[PDB]
RNA sequence: GGACCGAACCGGUGCCUGCUGAAACAGUCUCGGAUGAGUUGUGUUUAGGAGUGAAAAGCUAACCGAACCUGGAGAUAGCUAG
RNA sequence: GACAAGGGUUCCUGGGGAAGGGUCGUCCGCCCAGGGAAAGUCGGGACCUAAGGUGAGGCCGAACGGCGCAGCCGAUGGACAGCAGGUCAAGAUUCCUGCACCGAUCAUGUGGAGUGAUGGAGGGACGCAUUACGCUAUCCAAUGCCAAGCUAUGGCUAUGCUGGUUGGUACGCUCAAGGGCGAUCGGGUCAGAAAAUCUACCGGUCAUGCCUCAGACGUAUCGGGAGCUUCCUCGGAAGCGAAGUUGGAAACGCGACGGUGCCAAGAAAAGCUUCUAAACGUUGAAACAUGAUUGCCCGUACCGCAAACCGACACAGGUGUCCGAGUGUCAAUGCACUAAGGCGCGCGAGAGAACCCUCGUUAAGGAACUUUGCAAUCUCACCCCGUAACUUCGGAAGAAGGGGUCCCCACGCUUCGCGUGGGGCGCAGUGAAUAGGCCCAGGCGACUGUUUACCAAAAUCACAGCACUCUGCCAACACGAACAGUGGACGUAUAGGGUGUGACGCCUGCCCGGUGCCGGAAGGUCAAGUGGAGCGGUGCAAGCUGCGAAAUGAAGCCCCGGUGAACGGCGACCGCUAAGGUAGCGAAAUUCCUUGUCGGGUAAGUUCCGACCUGCACGAAAGGCGUAACGAUCUGGGCGC
RNA sequence: CUUUACUAUAGUCUGGCAUUGGGAUUCGGGUUGAAACUUGGAUUUCUAACCUGAAAAAUCACUUUCGGGGACCGUGCUUGGCGGGUA
């Protein structure tokens, strides 16, 4: 539970706070699993800015995770390390197959390096064991769960976050998301056991400025600030708090957002 | 005081080009523009 | 260690000088940052109700509350000159 | 000093004197002519890939066109074989001299068997900071060696002065820090599309061990070397050649891919090593050295922190990297003086008026100047002693304040010196140059940071932190001719978007009537459209036709409820409108009257501080009130000068 | 430049009509108290359209073997609202 205050020898570090570790094996991403190709861009595209800020950062390189882990199943696999993975917040198992190929998967809360973990259907619920909804357990807390039998996990892989199994009503097996969400997913849509790792992410106090550097860069400009011309709440004789709330291009806070569509129906309670 | 022209051969080639105005409809029309009256000697001579 | 002093470098606080300038924005002295949100080389991408902007309506090739060029075009001118 | 850009004969030689040159000009970067530039090894290509640019097919669009996997293009990066000298007036890792290496091809002998893909694997392969050990470049010393000379004005007569003091290659049982390596049998098919004798995984078996030379040394050899010599066509040509010691210092370079620590977690691809598929050969393969033969394309002169590039000038401006010596001064690329080298800035001479710029000193006084101590002093380096309120216990702090500093001798120590004692000198010893004036109060913002290129650097903007709210993943959201594509994101509510607030601490009240927003089965209105009673036109008629309402018809407003870290509101004499101010603050960056009234400070204070409060028109995330530290911020005051 | 000035409009919501099909249930009813040619509505469901994901074949294309969604969505036409985002 660790995470590393530090004292008041600069203007700064007082309030900040710093990650922990040693939990995390010193090896390198090693060989071509990352394949790490990040180019870390902003927002450009086919040329203009889309989703704003995000100007730099450090340099990345991503690893290759395996999100569905269907073909594997049948198979044992022993947790070899834990490996500190940028763009993530989880940590990430190297663990090595049976069949001698080495993959990797987001780490679970409580996994320890050397654990013997099998994916596929016939597996127990321990930790990791990647295993279908349908032979879930009412009420165990899984994450990294697919949306749609194939593809991956879309459902709940950031620290902290999981989702535990409400009972099955049809072919559907009824689940609840960390937003608070309710929802029916496939039971032939697999999950892997037990909530994610990084402990709590949220609680690390990020310092000063800059820190917010060392990742996407967004010095977020406040509307309020501009001129009219660049933004609605833009314009006054000194300070002025709204007049409206639209923004930035109309719009407003409040007033739900989503168009009304087919998975609406798969969906349940969409209130919180 | 550093000025607006910092020369770099193959920048000022890169746009500007024979090459490049052959590329796209709009030089290519400014290209054979300039054949026309005008009996200039243009673009990547000079 | 967005710590301190201080060169390179990056920057422009104050005074002056300069004002047909040495210079279409500088010079001396002074001052700020000087391992960071640092400085900068090369190649490249984004533009005119459009881009960019730690946000002045700033910058977008020495005059940007809408760049330049060519065209409509001898725009129109209840106004001024001749 | 050497390069990269960029410029384009500006270089060298011989001429010239119109113009260009801020004067002149016999001169030049100007004019005429002529000459000069040499590569298998350097940089680029015949190799590789990043961003980006392309892009058959493919996906989309009134056209022109927009996308897009593979592949291709693309150095700013990867990969890759030579050094030492000599020298045209003008080129040199290019030419020649000496010695060397690389590939390709073939011949000869060894070997006489396997070779090894457009495919697999290994690896190429990467961060920031700090740091141990060995070394070199490289510089320093001398009564070390070599060479040449001379005796200056008082002295020296060398133990003085001056200069030089090794580079390459080969070998060597020599010295040597530092640096990285497990080896091998077997198993499992579910791994790498099959394969594999390769890699991965699983299981077994045996300090030291190996491999490596940075660099030192010795011998040899090829260079170079202070100068010496003779010739001289005006000043240069040819020939000769000495010794290379001991002691010290030392990198951002080499030994390396070293060691440790840290969070923000640090390219790709070919060459390269191994392995099979297919194929050829299983008597003439692979491999080795041994000669021979062969080695293409482009760049290379000159300027290059600047009269040669960008600035209209032979322009006080700007331009990326590398090298950048010595003496002194803790250190240093700082400062002063200097070496090698380069230069005195292309008008000149006199005069020594006013005024003007940039400076030096100043009697007594010491801010009285003035909007304001603006400007300019004083202060200054290092060592020692010493040092406040307040504080988030880091700080404030170099708080202020005081002393020391030079030369000689003796002594002690870890000897580039330092400490102690004694002595000497000057007005004075960081003796010249580079180096803070300080303090007490406030206002604003916490903080480092950012901003109006060319009048504003701040109290603006950002900021960590906090809150509301959207978004379940072809996400919300943004670009877009487009059911194309992409960004959000190869992210999945500890996530992403928007909004306002702005460390931290104590906190954040009252009022939803109106506006917005979320949730709202009755009911009111409501479009096209289904339906089409009936009224009319024409024809003799069958019939063809012009309108055309009840009912039914969606979202929306009207109506109901809620929601204020939603827009907002909490004195147009109380006047009624949903309510009328919880803390905290208040003559405030808000105050009209106003120089409010007291108090503090001054000899005298419209300012500033403290109170009060009667708040013209403070007030809780347009946040309220505090706050250590920070500030080329703004305000008032003191010492010092 | 602004907004509860005028007016249109990108955009967006919504009804109808195509793409777009089948079957059960129910109510409304016609043509020959049920039978039944049936015509539509509503919920429900299936699956050939259509969307979409994994598999040695990265964008695609396929026998595909498949897995999910599925008459919705998306898209063309039209109806009405909203619309300083823009003009
Ligand atoms: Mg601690
Ligand atoms: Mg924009
Ligand atoms: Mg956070
Ligand atoms: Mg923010
Ligand atoms: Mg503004
Ligand atoms: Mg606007
Ligand atoms: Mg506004
Ligand atoms: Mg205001
Ligand atoms: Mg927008
Ligand atoms: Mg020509
Ligand atoms: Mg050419
Ligand atoms: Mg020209
Ligand atoms: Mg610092
Ligand atoms: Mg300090
Ligand atoms: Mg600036
Ligand atoms: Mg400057
Ligand atoms: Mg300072
Ligand atoms: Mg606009
Ligand atoms: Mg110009
Ligand atoms: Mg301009
Ligand atoms: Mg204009
Ligand atoms: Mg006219
Ligand atoms: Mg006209
Ligand atoms: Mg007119
Ligand atoms: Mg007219
Ligand atoms: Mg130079
Ligand atoms: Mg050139
Ligand atoms: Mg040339
Ligand atoms: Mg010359
Ligand atoms: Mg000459
Ligand atoms: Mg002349
Ligand atoms: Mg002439
Ligand atoms: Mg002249
Ligand atoms: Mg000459
Ligand atoms: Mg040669
Ligand atoms: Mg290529
Ligand atoms: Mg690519
Ligand atoms: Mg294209
Ligand atoms: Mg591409
Ligand atoms: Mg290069
Ligand atoms: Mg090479
Ligand atoms: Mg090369
Ligand atoms: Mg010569
Ligand atoms: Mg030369
Ligand atoms: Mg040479
Ligand atoms: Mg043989
Ligand atoms: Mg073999
Ligand atoms: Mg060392
Ligand atoms: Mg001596
Ligand atoms: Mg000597
Ligand atoms: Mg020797
Ligand atoms: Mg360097
Ligand atoms: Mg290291
Ligand atoms: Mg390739
Ligand atoms: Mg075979
Ligand atoms: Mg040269
Ligand atoms: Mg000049
Ligand atoms: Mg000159
Ligand atoms: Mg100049
Ligand atoms: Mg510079
Ligand atoms: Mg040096
Ligand atoms: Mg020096
Ligand atoms: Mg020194
Ligand atoms: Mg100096
Ligand atoms: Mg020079
Ligand atoms: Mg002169
Ligand atoms: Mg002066
Ligand atoms: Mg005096
Ligand atoms: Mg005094
Ligand atoms: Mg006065
Ligand atoms: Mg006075
Ligand atoms: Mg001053
Ligand atoms: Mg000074
Ligand atoms: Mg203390
Ligand atoms: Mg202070
Ligand atoms: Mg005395
Ligand atoms: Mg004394
Ligand atoms: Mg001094
Ligand atoms: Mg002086
Ligand atoms: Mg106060
Ligand atoms: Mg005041
Ligand atoms: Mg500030
Ligand atoms: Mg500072
Ligand atoms: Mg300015
Ligand atoms: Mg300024
Ligand atoms: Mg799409
Ligand atoms: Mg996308
Ligand atoms: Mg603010
Ligand atoms: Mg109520
Ligand atoms: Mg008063
Ligand atoms: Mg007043
Ligand atoms: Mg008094
Ligand atoms: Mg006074
Ligand atoms: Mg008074
Ligand atoms: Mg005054
Ligand atoms: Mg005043
Ligand atoms: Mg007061
Ligand atoms: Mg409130
Ligand atoms: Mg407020
Ligand atoms: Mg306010
Ligand atoms: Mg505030
Ligand atoms: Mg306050
Ligand atoms: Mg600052
Ligand atoms: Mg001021
Ligand atoms: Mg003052
Ligand atoms: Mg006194
Ligand atoms: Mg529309
Ligand atoms: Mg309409
Ligand atoms: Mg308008
Ligand atoms: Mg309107």
């Amino acid at each position: 539970m660790a995470v590393k205050k530090y004292r008041p020898y600069t203007p700064s570090r007082r309030q900040m706070t710093t990650a922990d570790f040693s939990g995390l094996t010193k090896k390198r991403p090693e060989k071509a699993l990352t394949e790490a190709l990040p180019k870390t861009g902003g927002r450009n595209n086919r040329g203009r800015i889309t989703s704003r800020f995000i100007g730099g950062g450090h340099k990345r390189l991503y690893r290759i995770i395996d999100f569905k882990r269907r073909d594997k199943s049948g198979v044992n696999a022993k947790v070899a390390a834990i490996e500190y993975d940028p763009n993530r917040s989880a940590r990430i198992a190297l663990l090595h197959y049976a069949d001698g190929e080495k993959r990797y998967i987001l780490a679970p809360e409580g996994l320890t390096v050397g654990a013997t973990v099998n994916a596929g259907p016939e597996a127990e619920p321990k930790l990791g064991n990647a295993l279908p909804l349908r032979f879930v357990p009412v009420g165990a807390v899984v994450h990294a769960l697919e949306l749609v039998p194939g593809k991956g996990a879309q459902l709940a892989r950031s620290a902290g976050t999981s989702v535990q199994v409400q009972g099955k009503e049809s072919d559907y097996v009824i689940v609840r998301l960390p937003s608070g969400e309710l929802r029916r997913v496939h039971s032939e849509c697999y999950a892997t056991i037990g909530a994610v790792g990084n402990a709590e992410h949220k609680n690390i106090v990020l310092g000063k400025a800059g820190r917010s550097r060392w990742l996407g860069r967004k010095p977020h400009q406040r509307g309020s600030a501009m001129n009219p011309v660049d933004h609605p709440h833009g314009g006054g004789e000194g300070r002025t708090g709204a007049g409206r709330v639209p923004v930035t291009p109309w719009g407003k806070p409040t007033k739900g957002l989503k168009t009304r569509r087919k998975r609406k129906t798969s969906d349940r309670f969409i209130v919180t | 005081m550093k000025r607006t022209y910092q020369p770099n051969n193959r920048k000022r080639a890169k746009t500007h080009g024979f090459r490049a105005r052959m590329k796209t409809k709009s030089g290519r029309n400014i290209l054979a523009r300039r054949r026309a009256k005008g009996r200039h000697q243009l673009t990547v001579s000079d």
